[PDB]
């Protein structure tokens, strides 16, 4: 492989080096072998990523893997999508994954969650408990058919009575 | 037929008509000829319907000749034996014609391809799916409209809408 | 020979067609005159059709469409009133042409419905119009239906004045041919020559007809369209030479017309 | 079925088939009950008293 | 309906046809062509709504996409080889033309542009009716390859005051490209603005291609003795340098390449030989075609066709592929009863090596015939699957809300970004720049 | 069923005008002239014969679509000449031209 | 050095220099004082945030680090006073239209940015052609890419079809 | 639970905002509210509305709503119209 | 309103996958610093290789009874009439365009750029010396 | 009942048996008519490798 | 070898120079044609019934449909096509046809409903 | 079913030459080119209109009528 | 109780001149008429369409206030 | 999720789409029977009297 690693004298140039590809996910004992650079060692497996390494590094990898994902269609995606959307999926402590095992599992409120997956567990559930929903998401009045809170509903209007006799 | 009516040749390719025009106002040739159907050229390259320009040289030339083109696939008819056919009728080597605008009767440049090609009419009318609803007949279970071009029904605001006016912003 | 005005020059002339060059004449007149003798010149076909029994293998629609697209004549079609314009009910004998087919079916054989079949019950007051046009050696005409023993068709139809621009039923010209400058000298258009242009591209009739060939002169920047080969075929309603001159009158009551509007609004300007 | 072997119109001739008020270009091999036409669509399975061996996950 | 372009607010005319009439450059965002599709119409019934679906969902205020950060909407179809078209530069325009032009575009001044060339004839080059159509004060200026002052390809673009200098206008400058003429307008001037000029464009070309006319034929796929000799040439060659290989591999004195057997690099050399081959024979082909082939002049424009669609419908068409490798073996060791048992050459295996004008035998048209099935399979499966994949990824982000304190919070409040992008700039407003600061030499950097 | 009658592309309606004229505030000297049920016939004629005149700066015409038949032309005349008498003016020569044609018509097919 | 940022300055230089019309002879009325001083206003008049404790002042310091840079290498005396000619005006007019710009490019807040970010993921999606095979470099390995690893990343699959690994 | 000092909400008018004012006076309008501005002639109630907003004479509140629950009120007056 | 003046022996001449439309290389007589690079039509103007062209740079078609004033931008171009009378009638081949570029080369040498409507020229001379009164909008007459 | 519902098997159990084994003649065009009395069906109800079309 | 083709896909002329995906679709769409589909009409009662008002036999015809009677019953019509870019109008997929030609009888057709 | 009226294309008049074509078709033993150019259809759009033409009209009269 | 209820019309003047049609509603002095060649509905006045008899027969004007009859 | 997050709605329509390059970039041209359809409820106010008037 070519790496762009700068010249001594300022510019830049492609300077080859050797490149060691594997078909196994090892790298808990691959760091450990003498001889290797552990600082730049990659896995395209971003799940055993945060077993040696931090969440963060976690974050990175998801985030590297889905670029990669959307790289050979030639569509650009702007970062601050993909950026949130690894976010979301690393919001807690581990992977969170988009199924009825992953976000679902969550402490929002049931009505908003139950119109994805299957719907009259999460309501027994919801009754055997007391929970509270607070409905200030956007299923939720849809559900009641009252103008969620967001856009145009992000704000209340409220008319004044020093501005009226302002004008007039 | 009228506009919107869906028309299709014998090789996938299907369309609708847009417009409509007289004869005087449509391109003519040399000899007073007009056409009954104009395509776009854009649709050749993508769709690689070569047989498509094939057919049209075979049927203008068994229309000149007055003799049944043969259009069975793997025979020994070649284009060449077609564009030769057309010469010797004396018309064109590839089918090319010199039409006018019409509107002006200036020369038009770029000579257009030219042949009678066969079009079947599609089961699919403008007339049959046009539809409009305003607080028709209402349902019983549910109070919601009723589904049906025949019972005037309404068009569903599905969920995929429902997330699309959500990142609009528009929540009235 | 009538002042410096475009000339003409009859090539070959015929029953059905007229062959004629245009000169000392615009492109934009031309192809007017084209324009409206294709479609503004005003004929007589049928209109409306009454049907009383029908027992043939075909439908009401198909056989209306059928007598309506059949040509009639129209010599005389300056003398009929436009139906909208006649101050009647439905028609009367000034402004419609009534014609009555009756077809039964006799002997064993199918019994061919012709044009010839169709019948004037109205009063043509002289005039020469209605008479179905049969341009065949038999004299039979246009083919309408056929029908067995048994079956019996009796209608009785209506023919109205109208344009080509209405409907296409009440068209006098099929096609007609025009063309200007056979060699491209003006270069209004580029060809599409593979290894030559001559070769490929055949040499079109009028090139011999004057327009001798060009040759490694510069080109021309000057010169303009100025001589037209046109040919006009008529259906058989109207003669060609007739088609031709109510064309030119046709354009010039249009031009008459738009100039009587513009004097009309000025003086109710002022 | 029609044009079957109990059918009027296996034996039946061009002219007769118009006397019957039947098209001639009509094939047959349709079931008409209630009066409407109806067509068995040949269903594809497995060929049996085949030995096949095949490899498991 | 996937991105929220699908949702437009457009302005009601009456038509006295039944039937749905919208301008040729909104189908790229609907992804909507006129072959029989269907779409709906929603009509508001309060103030509230017109007036908010007025003020954020209209037409021109979604010319710039915010997913790809590049305008969605621009020329397209006939419009864009017209543009092309006209702008060359050997394209002139007479008197009464260029009158009838100005007219047609609307909101013009009524001033007559002084022509080219005003000596042996006046004469109004192409460019000019354009810039008249462009507004004023709008500024563009893109170098291709090979892109000088005095650019004798005539490729590139300058625009000065809104006219034309020089470039050819192609897909790059009036497309959806990210510094196209729709992004710079979009950017300086209104929506509004993009909206006039996007009409004035389509008008005048439209005019303008009406009397001159395009076409296209079956010559166009047709190319002279010598091209069609030196493509047979190259297939005979890769055909030979197939069996060579095959040989090789038979007698056991071909090496392995190391993490595959011998089989695996073998079929990779074959299937790397043939892609080879009608990669050169289009390249041959597309080289012989002349600059008024119609194909070629669309290919030009960019408006459809591609070089692989020229290749294979003049020089060859490429090595039929299922799963991803060659015509497995269906019978027992062969691929049709019409072929011998263990023959690996290419022509059995499935390589077309006849053209789409020329025809197919019926060995490669059965190939081809089994290479669509695969492919409509594929997408089939494809769009249901990627339908699912939306819906869940809607759902898992139905409620993220970017609130006033500059934070990206859910319906929980729990916060997952605590600025927005960690820029809190708006998608829309963002282009792509160099900086100058990182490049380069240090000497250079200092001088 | 939307379609609309055949003779209203070529029939005058009740409360329609054949004629109607606007000034035009974008350049000094020039009006619009609206015509009605005309389909570029008599468009081109008109243009053409005012692009010959001699005093005239301007001359076009457009069709806005094809679905009204009805079209708009915009006559800009050189200072102290009316539009008005430009087009009357090449209304005359096409009738002239038009007389001429016909008459040398008829003598050319009488033999 | 490609890289997207939210105020074209080349634009709005092009755009001055059109306007107000430099003779590109006559010297420039510029001082380095007053390029420095304005360069530096400029960089301070940025608000992102609006915030006045310290926190929240940091977080507006570091969150246009890249339009600050860029700033600069844009708008060095050198560069001005030799390249991009300016007078005084025309570089209070530069200064004012980049501060307008940049204050009008800022997300607006109750803006749905998940749904926004769920569609521009999930239209690539649809938008992209086969991704079943075709996926091989110098050796046929088979990597699996395109819809299917997108669907195994989203499902955080913890057996994936062809792991990967890269050592340095 | 509003501070005036305190407000570090943006001083520009958001779109959302924008068009939520002109829908509701345009909708005032509409149902026979007293206009303060005259209307050279206009019959449009929503470009009256725009016309007020132009020249500031809406007497409106907005009130942004904090994510904890605490919100502060700006006027349309003072809020700045840039988009 | 007369700006230059040479004769400019014109070489080399190939258009380049063109038929209206060449470019011609010429070189001064009189100035062995004078160099051009012109585009032209040669549908109207068939210009060969090895022949004089003496060109012409006017801001102005007026006569020399008319200063050259800033009022004749944007004056709504008038077709010609037959009495009027301007520069243009003792040459065969004028063309209007604008200048857009004045790049600097070696020490003295300068280079003028015109836009004529799609047609580019460059111009080469001495700065101060011939090419001082070019600024813009300037029209080109081409005498055989 | 069979030829009617095309559930080949007794008035019960239909869910349980094999649904469209018999279909209305399509008489739209003949064309249409001779490619309907010559069609061949599968029941398999996720599986590229039945639908691609085998050597 | 050309006896490998079902019936629709017997009507397609020269189905070596097209895309296979060309093929499939012309063979689905081959059965929504509309036409004389059997001359049994006028004594039968169906509740839709489309038939043509002037079938043609297309001019380029094949072998294989001799024995299909493609030609004794057509479903289509042999109409004049220009492929040029005129108007703007036929733009994507959208196609003009002469309003002459319909009013001359081209490509219209008869509805008959039972109840 | 039955010979149209009047050519698509252009507008000539083809009714009466039906009966013609087939006389030609079945004395003269001349093929359908000569036939062709003796009706006096020169160009292609009348050629095609009685060339391509199915007599289903006598299908239907073989039917018994009422 | 209008007479121009389900009766045989024929349309005088205007661009429908010698159509054929039934009257379906009646709207004041304006009447809803289809038409029997034409799939369309028009409105005219009641006062200018003449009235046919059921069967067939002569026709006449809108006097049939004086008698409440067909023909 | 079959009649809360998703249902029929009244006043929509739905025809064929075609194109038209006359029209602007926003704008649809709405069929004649759709318009007369289709309705939309404006309040009756001084500055529209005699249009609904004119309307009614
Ligand atoms: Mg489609
Ligand atoms: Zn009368
Ligand atoms: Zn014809």
């Amino acid at each position: 492989y070519d790496r762009k690693v700068p010249s001594p004298t300022g510019e830049y140039v492609k300077e080859p080096e050797w490149v060691l590809e594997t078909d196994g996910v090892n790298l808990s004992e691959v760091m450990t072998v003498p001889g290797i650079d552990p600082t730049r060692i990659y896995t395209n497996s971003f799940i055993d990523i945060m077993e040696v390494l931090g969440i963060e590094a976690g974050r990175a990898a998801l985030y590297k893997e889905v670029y990669n994902v959307i790289a050979s269609d030639g569509s650009y995606v702007n970062y601050r999508h993909m950026a949130l959307l690894v976010d979301v999926m690393t919001t807690q402590g581990g992977l969170t994954s988009v199924t009825r095992h992953g976000f679902n599992r969550s402490n929002t409120g049931a009505l908003m969650r139950c119109s994805f997956e299957e719907t009259v567990e999460i309501l027994f559930e919801a009754g055997a408990s007391a929970e509270l929903d607070d409905c200030r998401g956007v299923s939720e009045n849809v559900i009641l058919g009252q103008m969620a809170p967001i856009g145009t509903g992000a704000f209340d209007v409220m008319i004044d009575e020093e501005s009226l006799v302002k004008y007039m | 037929p009228q506009i919107g009516d869906k028309f299709a040749s014998r090789h996938g390719q299907k369309g609708t008509i847009g417009i409509t025009y007289r004869r005087e106002d449509m391109p003519f040739t040399a000899e007073g000829i007009v056409p009954d159907l104009i395509i776009n050229p854009h649709a050749i390259p993508s769709r690689m319907t070569v047989a498509h320009l094939i057919e049209c040289l075979l049927s203008k030339v068994a229309a000149l000749s007055g003799n049944e083109g043969d259009a069975s696939p793997f025979t020994d008819i070649t284009v060449e034996g077609i564009s030769k056919l057309l010469r010797e009728h004396g018309y064109q080597s590839r089918g090319f014609e010199v039409m006018y605008n019409g509107h002006t009767g200036k020369k038009l440049m770029a000579q257009i391809f030219f042949g009678p090609t066969y079009y079947q009419r599609l089961r699919h009318m403008v007339d049959d799916k046009i539809h409009a609803r305003a607080r028709g007949p209402m349902q019983v279970l549910t109070r919601q409209p009723v589904e049906g071009r025949s019972r005037d029904g309404g068009l569903r605001f599905g969920e995929m809408e429902r997330d699309c006016m959500i990142a609009h912003g528009a929540a009235s | 020979m009538s002042e410096e005005g475009p000339q003409v020059k009859i090539r070959e002339a015929s029953k059905d067609n007229v062959d004629f060059i245009l000169s000392n004449v615009d492109l934009a007149m031309a192809n007017s005159l084209r324009r409206v003798m294709i479609a503004e010149i005003p004929t007589l076909a049928i209109d409306s059709v009454e049907v009383e029994t029908n027992t043939t293998v075909l439908a009401d629609e198909f056989i209306a469409h059928r007598l309506g697209l059949i040509p009639l004549q129209s010599m005389d079609i300056e003398q009929l009133e436009y139906s909208r314009d006649c101050f009647c009910e439905d028609h009367c004998d000034k402004c419609s042409v009534v014609l009555t087919l009756q077809a039964f079916g006799e002997s064993e054989s199918t019994t061919n419905v012709y044009s010839k079949d169709l019948v004037i019950v109205s009063n043509l007051m002289g005039r020469n119009i209605g008479h179905p046009i049969i341009q065949d050696k038999e004299g039979n005409g246009v083919l309408i239906c056929k029908l067995r023993k048994g079956q019996e068709l009796k209608l009785t139809c209506v023919a109205k004045k109208g344009i080509a621009k209405e409907h296409a039923k009440w068209g006098p010209a099929a096609a007609i041919e025009f063309e200007y400058d056979p060699w491209n000298k003006l270069k209004h258009t580029d060809y599409w020559y593979e290894q030559d242009s001559a070769k490929e591209w055949p040499q079109s009739k009028n090139c011999e007809y004057e327009d001798p060939p060009n040759e490694g002169d510069p080109f021309d920047y000057k010169a303009q369209a100025d001589t037209f080969y046109m040919n006009v075929e008529s259906v058989g309603s109207i003669p060609v030479d007739q088609v031709v001159v109510r064309g030119i009158d046709t354009l010039q009551k249009k031009v008459a017309s738009i100039l009587l509007a513009l004097t009309q609004m000025d003086q109710d300007k002022v | 079925m029609l044009r079957s072997k109990n059918c009027y119109l296996s034996e039946a001739t061009e002219s007769d088939l118009y006397k019957l008020k039947e098209c001639p270009f009509d094939m047959g091999g349709y079931f008409i009950i209630n009066g409407s036409e109806k067509v068995l669509i040949a269903q594809e399975r497995s060929a049996g008293n085949i030995v096949q061996v095949f490899k498991k996950a | 309906s996937l991105h929220k372009m699908s949702m437009m607010a457009h302005r009601v005319k009456v038509i006295p046809y039944s039937t749905f009439r919208l301008n040729l450059s909104v189908t790229s965002p609907y992804n909507a062509d006129f072959d029989g599709d269907e779409m709906n119409l929603h009509v508001p019934q309060s103030e509230e709504t017109r007036a908010e679906l007025s003020q954020l969902c209209a037409v021109p205020l979604q010319i710039v996409s915010p997913q790809s950060n590049k305008p969605c909407m621009g020329i397209v179809q006939d419009t864009l080889c017209g543009i092309r078209k006209l702008t060359l530069r050997d394209t002139f325009i007479e008197l009464d033309q260029v009158l009838n032009m100005l007219y047609w575009v609307p909101d013009w001044d009524g001033v007559i542009p002084t022509p080219a060339i005003i000596k042996p004839k006046p004469l109004w080059s192409g460019k000019q009716i354009l810039s008249v159509a462009i507004p004023n004060g709008i500024h563009l200026q893109r170098f291709d390859e090979g892109t000088t002052l005095l650019s004798p390809k005539d490729n590139g673009m300058l625009i000065i005051d809104g006219q034309i200098i020089f470039g050819v206008v192609e897909k790059k400058t009036v497309g959806s490209s990210n510094g196209g003429l729709i992004h710079v307008v979009t950017r300086e001037k209104g929506p509004q603005v993009c909206a006039k000029l996007f009409g004035n464009i389509q008008k005048v070309v439209n005019f303008w291609l009406l009397h001159n006319g395009f076409s296209t034929g079956i010559g166009d796929t047709i190319a002279d003795g010598p091209t069609m000799r030196e493509i047979t040439e190259t297939i005979a060659e890769a055909k030979k340098k197939v069996l060579d290989v095959t040989k090789e591999a038979q007698a056991n004195l071909l090496t392995a390449k190391h993490g595959m057997t011998l089989r695996e690099s073998f079929e990779d050399n074959v299937v790397r030989f043939l892609n080879e081959a009608r990669d050169k024979a289009g390249r041959l082909a597309e080289v012989n075609l002349k600059d008024l082939n119609n194909v070629k002049q669309m290919v030009m424009a960019g408006s459809k066709g591609s070089f692989i669609n020229i290749a294979q419908m003049s020089a060859c068409v490429g090595q039929q592929s299922v799963e991803g490798k060659r015509i497995a073996f269906g019978f027992v060791d062969r691929t049709l009863p019409h072929f011998s048992k263990d023959d690996y050459s290419p022509e059995s295996k499935g390589f077309v090596e006849n053209s789409y004008l020329r025809g197919l035998t019926p060995q490669e048209f059965f190939f081809h015939a089994m290479g669509g099935r695969e492919g409509l399979i594929d997408t089939a499966v494809k769009t249901a699957e990627t339908g699912y994949i939306q819906r869940r990824l809607v759902k898992a982000l139905e409620d993220i809300m970017v609130h006033y304190d500059n934070t990206t919070r859910n319906s929980l409040g729990n916060v997952i970004q605590f600025i927005y992008g960690e820029d809190g700039m708006d998608a829309a407003h963002i282009e792509k720049q160099s900086l100058d600061t990182i490049g380069g030499s240090d000497a250079a950097f200092e001088k | 069923m939307n379609a609309p009658d055949r003779f209203e592309l070529f029939l005058l309606g009740e409360g329609e005008s054949k004629l109607k004229i606007d000034p035009d505030t974008k350049a000094p000297n020039a009006v619009v002239i609206t015509f009605e049920k005309e389909d570029h016939t008599l468009g081109n004629l008109i243009r053409a014969e005012l692009l010959n005149d001699r005093k005239v700066l301007f001359a076009a015409y457009k069709v806005e679509h094809p679905f009204f038949a009805r079209f708009k032309l915009r006559i800009q005349t050189t200072e102290g000449y009316d539009p008005k008498d430009a087009l009357k003016n090449a209304c005359n020569s096409i009738i002239n031209k038009l007389g001429a044609l016909k008459t040398n018509f008829e003598t050319e097919w009488n033999l | 050095a490609n890289w997207p940022l939210p105020v074209n300055i080349r634009r709005i230089i092009q755009n001055a220099q059109q306007t107000f019309h430099i003779d590109h002879t006559k010297p420039s009325d510029l001082t380095i004082k007053d390029i420095v001083l304005g360069v530096k206003d400029l960089q301070e008049n940025l608000l992102v945030l609006r915030g006045k404790n310290e926190i929240i002042q940091n977080a507006q310091r570091d969150a246009v680090t890249l339009f600050c840079c860029l700033l600069r290498s844009r708008l060095a005396t050198r560069r001005v006073l030799q390249e991009y000619r300016l007078t005084k005006q025309a570089f209070d007019w530069v200064l004012s239209n980049i501060e307008a710009q940049f204050l009008r490019s800022v997300v607006h807040p109750g803006e749905m940015v998940g749904v926004l970010a769920a569609q521009s993921i999930g239209e690539p999606a649809t938008q992209m052609t086969l991704n079943t095979f075709h996926f091989a470099g110098v050796a046929s390995k088979k990597v699996t890419s395109g819809v299917p690893r997108l669907k195994e990343i989203l499902n955080v699959a913890k057996n994936m079809k062809t792991p990967s690994l890269t050592v340095y | 639970a509003i501070p005036k000092d305190q407000r570090a909400t943006t001083p520009y008018m958001t779109k959302y905002e924008r068009a939520r004012i002109l829908g509701t006076r345009a909708l005032q309008i509409s149902m026979n509210a007293p206009v303060f501005v005259d209307l050279e002639g206009e019959t449009d109630p929503l470009r009256i509305a725009m016309k007020e907003l132009a020249e500031k004479k809406i007497p409106l509140v907005i009130r942004r709503y904090l994510p904890d629950g605490s919100f502060e009120d700006w006027s349309v007056e003072e809020l700045i119209v840039d988009l | 309103n007369t700006l230059f003046d040479d004769i400019f022996q014109v070489s080399e001449v190939d258009p380049g996958r063109y038929n209206k439309v060449c470019r011609i290389e010429a070189a001064s007589t009189t100035q062995d610093q004078c160099k051009l690079t012109l585009d032209i039509n040669v549908e109207l103007f068939p210009v060969a290789a090895q022949d004089s062209l003496t060109v012409t740079i006017a801001s102005s078609l007026n006569l020399e009874d008319t200063p050259a004033n800033d009022s004749s931008a944007t004056r709504s171009w008038r077709p010609p009439q037959a009495g009027d009378r301007s520069l243009a009638d003792d040459y065969d081949y004028v063309m209007y365009g604008t200048a857009y570029k004045f790049e600097e080369v070696s020490k003295d040498l300068i280079a003028v750029y015109y836009s004529f409507g799609g047609l580019l020229m460059r111009l080469e001379g001495n700065y101060r010396n011939l090419n001082n009164l070019k600024q813009e909008n300037a029209y080109l007459l081409i005498r055989r | 009942y069979a030829l009617a519902t095309g559930n080949w098997g007794e008035q019960k159990k239909a869910m349980s048996s094999r649904a469209g084994v018999s279909q209305v003649l399509n008489r739209y065009t003949y064309s249409s008519t001779l490619s309907h009395l010559r069609r061949t069906n599968t029941p398999i109800g996720k599986l590229a490798k039945p639908r691609q079309l085998h050597n | 070898p050309s006896m490998i083709l079902g019936v629709a896909a017997s009507i397609i002329p020269f189905p070596d120079h097209n895309q296979s995906p060309r093929n499939t679709y012309q063979s689905a769409m081959g059965k929504q044609a509309m036409g004389v589909f059997l001359t049994n009409y006028n004594v039968r009662m169906d509740t839709m019934a489309n038939i043509l008002y002037y079938p043609q036999k297309p001019l380029g015809t094949t072998r294989a449909m001799e024995y299909l009677k493609f030609r004794e019953l057509p479903a289509g019509q042999n109409a004049i096509v220009a492929i040029a870019c005129y108007s703007g109008y036929n733009q994507e997929d959208s196609m003009i046809m002469n309003q002459s030609s319909i009013d001359r009888g081209l490509f219209r057709s008869l509805f008959f409903r039972s109840y | 079913m039955i010979v149209p009226v009047r050519c698509f294309s252009c507008g000539k008049v083809v009714g009466d030459k039906w009966e013609s074509y087939l006389n030609l078709l079945q004395e003269d033993e001349l093929d359908e080119g000569t036939a062709l150019s003796r009706l006096g259809l020169k160009r292609y759009c009348c050629r095609r209109m009685i060339l391509t033409h199915v007599d289903l009209i006598e299908k239907f009269l073989r039917y018994n009528p009422l | 109780r209008e007479v121009a209820l389900g009766k045989t019309v024929r349309i005088r003047s205007a661009g429908y001149k010698g159509q054929l049609g039934i009257v379906k509603d009646v709207n004041g002095d304006k009447a809803t008429v289809e038409l029997h060649s034409k799939n369309k509905h028009i409105t005219i006045d009641k006062h200018k369409l003449t009235y046919y008899n059921r069967e067939g027969g002569e026709g006449i004007t809108y006097d049939e206030l004086v008698n409440r009859r067909g023909r | 999720r079959g009649n809360l997050m998703g249902k029929r709605v009244d006043f929509s329509a739905r025809t064929v789409i075609s194109g038209d390059p006359n029209l602007e970039l926003d704008q649809v041209g709405v069929p004649k029977s759709i318009a007369k359809t289709l309705t939309y409820p404006e309040v009756v106010t001084p500055y529209n009297i005699d249009r609904l008037t004119q309307l009614v």
